[PDB]
């Protein structure tokens, strides 16, 4: 073929692109909030003291004295790191402990530890969904979903927000296709993948017509509880309680420790048939250090208080629904999300051509409320990456510590602040 | 004595044979399979060799 | 590549003869696994593993059965060798709960006694910052105190504190770059910054024995992967000749990119890159090189900056330096170092930068103090100390072994050592008969290792004293004898 002289002077010729291309210096992820000192309630953020309504601290139990007591005593009996994975050494007691109390908690057989939030959902996907299979998730899935499922090399059919008429005609024509090849069909597996409370648009599933459709079309539920899982139901147990479904109808429930037990880390809970085979198939799992035993002490404290006290999910739930019953009816923005989601959103009601300039307009609303004593966000995104992409929207997050007229004050500042920006 | 030697050497079969991983009985299924294919080639061999 | 100290690696050919009763020992024990699930099938043996519930048996089966034929009847028979829970700070000397099963591994029941001073030689803490006490655990319980456990938002987001930006910078002036980027979990850092740097049109040129993070990092973006053989230069060449030559597959374009994935140390092999070699490789064919330098950062260099100080080599040559605080600094967390271009953009367009959670902030006290122990900030010399500590006993450790007669993988400065069992019997006899005799040793099999090349791996500490690898050596000769573990031929 070629010549050598050819390909020694194809190969002086090859530029490669630049490893990573110019970024704009008026990029808004590119400044980060600097905050000093713990991200609590009443905290500082870029030198300003502020009423938090940004961080995912729903119960308060990152400055809980209890939860650090015991992650001073977990601290004092191991030190801070595991030194292995769970399959070396890396299992302490606490691990253990944190798991068993976890079944206990979400009344299932077994419970499986990540060392981090991300890995337990885009790790579990993968696990148990291979070539082949069929996924039926909702499009405003979180980006860990998304990433479990390009992990798994399964098909992909993105439904509609909540609609189970659109599931079920992606459910029928998957039937037709079973109908024309029956040997494929018996050995390929349908998982439907749902999210208990939707992050990226604060609405929350509708489980038992997702029931019914798994013993109508057979096909398992995974369901994520980042949200719901410390916030809904009675005893705070997730979306399961809330609608009363038994949770041995769905196959698995992956939360992450990070929002309600405010400690790094996350969970996956089912039955043991299911569970078992993450062990030795999750990746984040098998190929990760173990979580380190103070943030499980913490964790394993927060499952105490929450035990011990089921009201604060009566009185997020009240506050919750006077946040969203205040923010109703700002001028230029529109409160997306459900009562009874902690964390909801406030998006443009007209939408200039240009996301950049929402981005800006919404940036505007959030310096100004900075500066206005209240800690707001805007929820970040990858723009390239995300399957579908949610519009801009500034996150508003509720929390126990917030007081009523904190509330209110903060609902009234919002208000003023965007109509002023959007006038 | 020498018996704890031929222990030792059967353990050394049990490593090598993997049959250390298994439990009894299929321990005992695999050596009356080995006995039995012994017995078949030491009359075949005497037979005709 | 021009290498200033010898390098010096050894990988002895398997024996013909152990190779031949690898494969026997394997083939008996599938046959005898096929012949279980034959008397599960008509259940002439009860179940002891779970079933699928009766409301869900018509579905589509969740497992196809010869996909676990491994875990159930494999795995499972010396499953006890793994999942040890340890109720102590795993430093020299770890506490390890006791268990046994009586239903054969597939459950365990948790005897009451605690076995005690178990010599360490599974956990990773090469430094020795595997400890209860001390001037990290105390600042670390000051963070605690301050800021509590964990963050409740993402750094993007109100999630970024001052912890972070110290740490962050901190860590650029330890490796010597310019920036540096800070990640809950080294795994994640992997698997989330990869598919950022790379995507659909570029190349990656991953080692074959690459970590599970690194494979699952390449595989989600959306680049070409192509496999050179480990640690062969020769390899890693043709493949870039031939990349940069012929140009995309199915349409013969110029590639975008093209990144060389490499690893520090190969825990697993115990080899370490050659990375002067690779430099060269990457400067004649202008591609990109991401270092995992997880296994080395704190365990290679004389000062402990990793392979790219052991090399005696510029930082600022290597594009992207993965690595993980883990292993040597006893903490939690990943990170990346590099140019403050590379990493601004990291902080813009990272996956875990945007959706995942923070660093713990007494995490990130944990490691700034031992950093700062390291790099000699303390004001004390238990830093450099605990260097040359690991050092010798790198060197003790691994000459005893090879004038023993065993077979021993890697370079002559890994602090890891894999010892060949080679056996499948033997991966459950030794860690079995090294439990009995109080050390605590690690085995790998398939999930980890090749087929034939099944080990055990020594990790070994600044915090093991002689008088403890004494001892180590002593009951693994013992059971070497014992399991007849002495492959070599050159020495013994
Ligand atoms: C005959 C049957 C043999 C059975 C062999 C099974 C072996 C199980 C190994 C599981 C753990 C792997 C951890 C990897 C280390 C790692 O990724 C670190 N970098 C994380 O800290």
């Amino acid at each position: 073929d070629l010549t050598v002289k050819e390909k020694e002077e194809l190969i002086e010729e090859w530029q490669p692109e630049p490893l990573v291309p110019p970024v704009p210096k008026d990029h808004p992820a590119l400044n980060y909030n600097i905050v000093s000192g713990p991200p609590s309630h009443k905290t500082v953020v870029n030198g300003k003291e502020c009423i938090n309504f940004a961080s995912f601290n729903f119960l308060g139990l990152l400055d809980n004295p209890r939860v650090k007591a015991a992650a001073l005593a977990s601290l004092k009996k191991y030190g801070v790191g595991t030194c292995g994975p769970r399959g070396f050494y890396g299992t302490f007691d606490v691990h253990l402990d944190l798991e068993d109390r976890l079944a206990k908690f979400m009344k299932t057989e077994e419970a499986i530890i990540y060392s981090y939030g991300f890995a337990t959902i885009a790790s579990a996907i993968p696990a148990y969904s291979k070539r082949g299979d069929i996924v039926f998730v909702d499009r405003a899935a979180c980006f860990a979903i998304q990433k479990g499922l390009q992990a798994s090399r399964s098909d992909i059919k993105l439904f509609k927000h909540n609609d189970m008429a659109d599931l079920e005609r992606l459910l029928k024509e998957q039937e037709i296709e079973d109908q024309k090849n029956p040997r494929k069909a018996r050995v390929t597996r349908r998982f439907i993948v749902v999210e208990g409370l939707y992050m990226n648009t604060g609405t929350i599933c509708p489980l038992p017509e997702l029931v019914k459709l798994k013993y109508k079309y057979k096909a398992r539920i995974f369901l994520e509880e980042s949200l719901s899982f410390g916030v809904l139901g009675e005893h705070g147990r997730g979306v399961t309680e809330h609608y009363g479904i038994n949770i041995d109808d769905i196959d698995l429930i992956s939360a992450n420790m990070e929002n309600a037990l405010a400690s790094i880390g996350g969970f996956c809970c089912g039955r043991s048939f299911v569970i078992d085979h993450q062990r030795l198939s999750g990746q984040g799992y098998c190929f990760s250090a173990s979580l380190p035993p103070l943030l499980a002490a913490a964790a394993i404290e927060a499952l105490n208080i929450m035990e011990e006290n089921p009201g604060i999910f009566a009185v997020l739930k009240e506050k919750c629904g006077q946040i969203h019953k205040a923010l109703q009816g700002i001028s230029g923005l529109k409160v997306v999300g459900e009562s009874l989601s902690p964390a909801f959103h406030l998006q443009l009601e007209e939408s200039t051509g240009s996301r950049e300039q929402d981005v800006r307009l919404l940036q505007e609303i959030v310096d100004q409320c900075m500066n206005r004593s209240i800690a707001l966000t805007q929820a970040r995104y990858l723009e390239k990456e995300e399957k579908c992409l949610p519009p801009p929207s500034i996150r508003v997050v509720v929390t126990v510590e917030q007081t009523e007229e904190e509330l209110e004050r903060a609902a009234s500042t919002i208000k003023e602040v965007a109509q002023a920006v959007l006038l | 004595r020498a018996w704890k030697q031929m222990s030792w050497f059967y353990y050394q079969y049990l490593l090598v044979t993997a049959l250390y991983m298994l439990e009894p009985w299929e321990r005992t299924v695999f050596n009356s399979m080995l006995v039995s294919i012994v017995g078949m080639a030491l009359y075949t061999g005497y037979v005709f060799m | 590549g021009l290498y200033k100290r010898p390098f010096n690696e050894a990988f002895e050919e398997t024996p013909m003869l152990v190779a031949v009763l690898t494969y026997v020992g394997y083939g008996v024990l599938t046959l005898f696994g096929y012949l279980r699930d034959f008397l599960r099938y008509w259940r002439i043996e009860k179940c002891h593993h779970a079933t699928e519930r009766e409301e869900q048996k018509d579905f589509v089966s969740l497992y196809q059965d010869f996909e676990n034929f491994y875990t159930r009847n494999l795995y499972m028979r010396i499953r006890d060798n793994w999942n040890r829970p340890i109720c102590s700070v795993p430093g020299a000397r770890v506490d390890i709960m006791e268990r046994q099963s009586h239903d054969y591994n597939w459950s365990f029941k948790y005897t009451g006694n605690i076995i005690k001073g178990v010599i360490n030689m599974g956990s990773y803490n090469y430094l020795g910052f595997a400890r209860n006490t001390g001037s990290c655990q105390e600042a670390a319980a000051k963070v605690l105190e301050e800021y509590g456990a964990g963050v409740c938002s993402t750094r993007q987001e109100i999630g970024n504190l001052d912890k972070h930006e110290e740490l962050e910078e901190l860590v650029a002036r330890f490796l010597g770059v310019e920036a540096a980027m800070a990640y809950g979990m080294g795994f994640a850092t992997n698997s989330m910054n990869i598919p950022a740097l790379v995507g659909k049109g570029c190349l990656i040129l991953s080692d074959e024995l690459n970590h599970a993070s690194l494979v699952l990092g390449a595989r989600l973006s959306g680049a070409t992967i192509r496999i050179f053989k480990h640690n062969n230069m020769q390899s890693l060449e043709k493949l870039l000749k031939d990349a940069i030559v012929y140009g995309q597959p199915r349409t013969r374009r110029p590639w975008k990119k093209i990144l060389i994935l490499v690893e520090g140390i190969y825990s697993m092999e115990g080899s370490i890159v050659r990375l002067p070699e690779v430099i060269a490789l990457k400067k004649k064919y202008k591609a990109y090189l991401y270092l995992d330098e997880a296994h080395s950062i704190g365990a290679l260099g004389p000062t402990g900056r990793g392979v790219v100080e052991y090399f005696g080599l510029d930082p600022e040559d290597v594009d992207v330096m993965m690595g993980t605080f883990t292993k040597s600094f006893g903490a939690s967390g990943g990170y990346i170092g590099g140019k403050k271009e590379l990493i601004d953009y990291l902080r813009t367009h990272s996956h875990s930068a945007v959706y995942a959670t923070s660093l713990s902030p007494p995490v990130v006290e944990q490691i700034i103090t031992s950093m700062k122990c390291i790099m000699g900030q303390d004001g004390t010399s238990l830093g450099k100390e605990c260097v040359q500590q690991l050092a010798e006993n790198t060197r003790y450790f691994r000459r005893r072994l090879k004038e023993m007669g065993f077979i021993i993988y890697g370079n002559e400065d890994s602090p890891v050592v894999p010892l060949m069992l080679y056996m499948p019997a033997k991966i459950g006899a030794f860690g079995r008969e090294m439990l009995k005799r109080n050390i605590g040793v690690v085995v790998v099999g398939f999930p980890a290792t090749p087929i034939i090349e099944s080990r055990a791996r020594f990790c070994l500490s600044a915090a093991h004293t002689k008088e403890i690898l004494d001892t180590a050596l002593k009951e693994i000769d013992e059971v070497g004898d014992l399991l007849q573990l002495k492959y070599s031929r050159h020495r013994l």
